C-alpha cells in the first residue's frame, strides 16, 4: 500500500504505423518518469474491492506469484445500468464479453452471476506482465509485456522496456471506473495513471524503440526534445516550453 | 442494380479510387434515421444526432453511404435527444433514464409522412491504410511481375513508378513496404508468391 | 419564370459571373436520369452513371 | 452477349429517390477567338484617355 518510483516503466507504442531510424515527437497520454503507484499486497487478510479511477488510462503492473490476477472489469457504474467489460483468463483463453452484469461483492475465482444483453463477445486465446489500457475513439487499446522478473520487499526494476502493442477492441463503450479480478482460495498488482505529456521516441532498424526522453520532468529532457537528437553537443542552448 | 444511394461522400479517400486500394481493416457502423438527419453525420457538426447519438472523430477516414428507404422499415424507432454531455467520438451510451426522465424518445415511420420525416438507412465505413497485410482488398485482377523496365506498379494500393529487382532486404513478418531516406518507399512485398523487391 | 432548377453548380467559373463572359463555343450534353442520381455528374466521381 | 440495357420506370407516384430529372451540362471554352455565345449585357460608349 505503499508508494515507489516509474523508473522508466510506462513507455509504449503509440501509433500502430511503422517507423524506423528516426526520432520522433508526441503528445499523447504517456506515465512520466518518477512518477507513483498505489500498489497492494496481498496477506492473510486483505483487499476486498475497490474501485480506483481509471483517469484516461491506466498503467497496471502485477509480479504475478502463481496466478494470482485473473483480468480487469472496466465500467462506469458497475451494476446492470451500464455495460462493463470483464476481462478474464478463465482456463487458457482470454474472453471480452460487454454485457450488463450483476456481479458480486469481491471479484474472485474459486466473478459474475448475472449477465444480460450482451453487446461484444469475443474469445481470444515471478513474471512481470505489465499492461497499459487506454481509451480513444472507441477502441480499447491494450499493450502488454510479458517481462521474465527478477525476484519480499517489492520494487520496480531500472531496465527500459518497449511494451509490444497487443490487441485493441472496438468496444464502443466510455470507461471511468475500474475493478481488478483476483483470486481467493478461501499477489501483488499496480496502479498507474495516464496523463497527456509530450514525449521524443527513437527507434531503430527492427522498428524496435530504443530510448525514451518524456520532456516534462528534467531540463536535460527539455533540450533533448528541443534539439532534437540524443547526444547533445558541449554549450549552451535556448529550449521550449514542454514542461 | 437496385439500391440507389442518395449519398456516398468518403473523407480520407475518394469513391473514384475505392477499386485501386486494398484496406487493412474496414469497420461498418450501421443504423437508421430520419432523412433530414443524414447531413449531420460528418466529422466536425453537431446536431441531435452528431451530439447525442453518434459522433464522429475529426481525424476521420472512411465513408459514409446513406440511402432513403420509406417502404422497407415500418414501424416506431428511438432516438436520445436529452443527454447532459455530449458523446465522445465513436462511442454508445444505452442509459435510457439517465436523467431519471425517459431520455429516448420515439419517431414513427410510415410511407404516407411528410418529406423530412423519412427513414434513411446509414452506413459509415472506416476503415484505416496502414504497413500491414490487408485483408478487404478491391476487385482489380493481379498481373505478371516484369523485372527491369520502367513500370508502373500498383502494389495493394502503393501506386508508384520505377524498376522491380529481386533484392534480400530485411523485412519483418508484417511489413508490406520499406522506408528509406527522405521516407520513400523503396523495398516493397508482392502479394502473390511473398520476396522482397527493390524499386 | 416556370422552371425551378434544382442544382445549378458550375466549375470553373461562377453562376454569378455568366452575364459578363462571352463564350467562344458552348456545347449541351441533355439527357434525363433518377432524383438520387444527380449528384454523380461531378468531375472525379464514380457511380452507375458516371 | 447479354442485355447490358436495364429499364426503370417513371410514375407520378414513386418514391424520392426514382423519379426523372433533367440534366443539361453546359460545356463551354474561353480563349482567343471571336466569341458566339455572349451575355445579355449592353455595350458603353468607348472613352479614351481616361
Ligand atoms: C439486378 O440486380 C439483381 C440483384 O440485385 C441481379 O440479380 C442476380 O444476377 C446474377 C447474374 O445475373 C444471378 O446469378 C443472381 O442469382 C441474381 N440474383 C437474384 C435474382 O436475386 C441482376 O444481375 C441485376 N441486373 C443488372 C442488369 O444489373
Ligand atoms: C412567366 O413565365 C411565362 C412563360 O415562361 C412568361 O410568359 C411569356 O411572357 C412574354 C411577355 O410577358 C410573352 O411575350 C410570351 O408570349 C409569354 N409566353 C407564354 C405565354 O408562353 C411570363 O412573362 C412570366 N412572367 C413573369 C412575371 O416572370
Ligand atoms: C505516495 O507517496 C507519498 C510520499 O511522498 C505518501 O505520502 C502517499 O501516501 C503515497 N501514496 C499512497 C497511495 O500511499
Ligand atoms: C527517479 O527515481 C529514482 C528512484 O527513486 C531516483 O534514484 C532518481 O534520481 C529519480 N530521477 C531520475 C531522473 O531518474
Ligand atoms: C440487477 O438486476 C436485478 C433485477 O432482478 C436487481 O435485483 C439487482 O439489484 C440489479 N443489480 C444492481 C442494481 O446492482
Ligand atoms: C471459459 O469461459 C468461456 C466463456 O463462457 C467458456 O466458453 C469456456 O468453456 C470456459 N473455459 C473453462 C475451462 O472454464
Ligand atoms: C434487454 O433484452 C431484452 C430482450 O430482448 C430487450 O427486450 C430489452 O430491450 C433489452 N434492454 C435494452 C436496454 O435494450
Ligand atoms: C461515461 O458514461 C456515463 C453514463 O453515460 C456518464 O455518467 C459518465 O460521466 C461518462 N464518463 C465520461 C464521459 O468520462
Ligand atoms: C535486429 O534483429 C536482429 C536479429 O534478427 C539483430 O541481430 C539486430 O542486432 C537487431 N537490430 C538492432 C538495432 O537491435
Ligand atoms: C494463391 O495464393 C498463394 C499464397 O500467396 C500464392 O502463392 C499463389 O500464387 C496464388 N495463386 C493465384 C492463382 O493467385
Amino acid at each position: 500500500k505503499q508508494n515507489v518510483s516509474s523508473l522508466m516503466r510506462g513507455v509504449y507504442y503509440p501509433d500502430d504505423i511503422y517507423r524506423s531510424n528516426v526520432n520522433v515527437l508526441f503528445t499523447v497520454p504517456f506515465l512520466r518518469f518518477n512518477s507513483t503507484l498505489t500498489w497492494y499486497n496481498f496477506w492473510n487478510q486483505a483487499y476486498t474491492s475497490r474501485v480506483m479511477e481509471f483517469g484516461d488510462g491506466i498503467y497496471f503492473s502485477t509480479v504475478d506469484k502463481s496466478n494470482a490476477v485473473r483480468g480487469w472489469i472496466f465500467g462506469t457504474t458497475l451494476d446492470n445500468t451500464t455495460q462493463s467489460a470483464l476481462l478474464i483468463n478463465n482456463g487458457s483463453l482470454v474472453t471480452i464479453q460487454v454485457c450488463y452484469f450483476q456481479f458480486c461483492a469481491n471479484p474472485a475465482f474459486l466473478v459474475y452471476i448475472s449477465s444480460h444483453n450482451c453487446t461484444y463477445s469475443e474469445v481470444l486465446s515471478k513474471r512481470l506482465r505489465e499492461f497499459v489500457f487506454k481509451n480513444n475513439d472507441g477502441f480499447l487499446h491494450i499493450y502488454g509485456a510479458y517481462q521474465p522478473h527478477v525476484i519480499a520487499t517489492p520494487s520496480l526494476p531500472s531496465t527500459f522496456k518497449p511494451l509490444i502493442p497487443l490487441w485493441k477492441l472496438p468496444l464502443g463503450l466510455n470507461i471511468t471506473n475500474f475493478k481488478v479480478v483476483l483470486t481467493f482460495r478461501s499477489a501483488n498488482f499496480a496502479v498507474g495513471s495516464l496523463k497527456l505529456t509530450t514525449i521524443m521516441l527513437s527507434f531503430d532498424v527492427n522498428g524496435t524503440i530504443d530510448k525514451a526522453v518524456d520532456c516534462s520532468s528534467d531540463p536535460l529532457s527539455e533540450l533533448k526534445c528541443t534539439l532534437k537528437s540524443f547526444n547533445v553537443s558541449k554549450g549552451i542552448y535556448p529550449t521550449s516550453n514542454f514542461r | 442494380n437496385s439500391t440507389s444511394f442518395s449519398t456516398f461522400k468518403c473523407y480520407g479517400v475518394s469513391p473514384s479510387k475505392l477499386i485501386d486500394l486494398c484496406f487493412t481493416s474496414v469497420y461498418a457502423d450501421t443504423f437508421l434515421i430520419r432523412f433530414s438527419e443524414v447531413r449531420q453525420i460528418a466529422p466536425g457538426e453537431t446536431g441531435v444526432i452528431a451530439d447525442y447519438n453518434y459522433k464522429l472523430p475529426d481525424d476521420f477516414t472512411g465513408c459514409v453511404l446513406a440511402w432513403n428507404t420509406a417502404q422497407q422499415d415500418i414501424g416506431s424507432y428511438f432516438y436520445r435527444s436529452h443527454r447532459a454531455v455530449k458523446l465522445k467520438p465513436f462511442e454508445r451510451d444505452l442509459s435510457s433514464d439517465e436523467n431519471g426522465v425517459r431520455t429516448l424518445s420515439t419517431y414513427d415511420f410510415n410511407p404516407n409522412v411528410p418529406l423530412d420525416y423519412q427513414a434513411t438507412r446509414v452506413v459509415v465505413l472506416s476503415f484505416e491504410l496502414l504497413n500491414a497485410p490487408a485483408t478487404v482488398c478491391g476487385p482489380k485482377l493481379s498481373t505478371q511481375l516484369v523485372k527491369n523496365r520502367c513500370v508502373n506498379f500498383n502494389f495493394n494500393g502503393l501506386r508508384g513508378t520505377g524498376v522491380l529487382t529481386d533484392s534480400d532486404k530485411r523485412f519483418q513478418s508484417f511489413q508490406q513496404f520499406g522506408r528509406d531516406s527522405a521516407d520513400f518507399t523503396d523495398s516493397v512485398r508482392d502479394p502473390q508468391t511473398l520476396q522482397i523487391l527493390d524499386i
